[PDB]
Parts: C-alpha cells; structure tokens; sequence
C-alpha cells in the first residue's frame, strides 16, 4: 500500500516499519537518518569592519 | 446480457469411476488470505493426506 509513520528525528537509531500487504509477507523498512539540517534563511544587516583614518 | 442454461449428456470416460480413482485423507481447507473483489482472492490450503494419489 501507501503507508506512513514517524521515525525519530535522532539520527542512528533505527526505525523498523514493518507494512504488511495483501499476499506480501511483512516488508520491514529500515529507516535511518543523517545530517537534516535548518538552514534559516537569512539577510544581512552589517559588514563588521574595522575603521581607517585618512589624516 | 442473460444466463445460458444447457443440459450436458456426459460420457461415460467423463464419468471416471470413484472405485476406480486415487483416494486421499483427511483433508483441510485453510483460507491462507482472501482479497474482498479480486481475480484470484483466496489463498485456501487444502492439507489432505493423499492414500490414493491422482
């Protein structure tokens, strides 16, 4: 079918998902997840330098 | 559309004799998995021990 779940959002521990469809035996999907990471989106505001004197 | 009725005079050979055909034992019919509207649907085991095979 068409399933759905909610695995953990800590990565390495593994999510067994086991759907079970007319005829198949259990398919057990194994989730795992790596590097999902914001990434606001941003503007800048600033530079952040220095100042200089002309005399 | 309609129902075709039809009477069959069946033959003799058709009519291969129960004395004469392979006996089995014990049968029973498991339903396995049945599909509500499908072409084939039911998975039936049908465990019978064969003491005449065929």
């Amino acid at each position: 079918y068409e399933h759905t779940a909610i695995i953990p959002n800590q990565v390495g521990f593994p999510y067994k998902a086991h759907v079970a469809r007319e005829g198949y035996s259990p398919l057990t999907l194994q989730m795992q997840v790596i590097e999902t990471s914001l990434e606001p989106t941003l503007n800048l505001e600033y530079i952040t330098c220095d100042y200089k004197t002309k005399v | 559309v309609g129902n075709i009725p039809v009477s069959m005079d069946i033959a003799d050979s058709a009519f291969t004799r129960l004395t004469d055909a392979p006996v089995i034992s014990e049968l029973t019919c498991t339903v396995s998995t049945c599909t509500h509207s499908s072409d084939f649907g039911g998975i039936a085991v049908l465990s019978y021990k064969v003491e005449k095979s065929g």
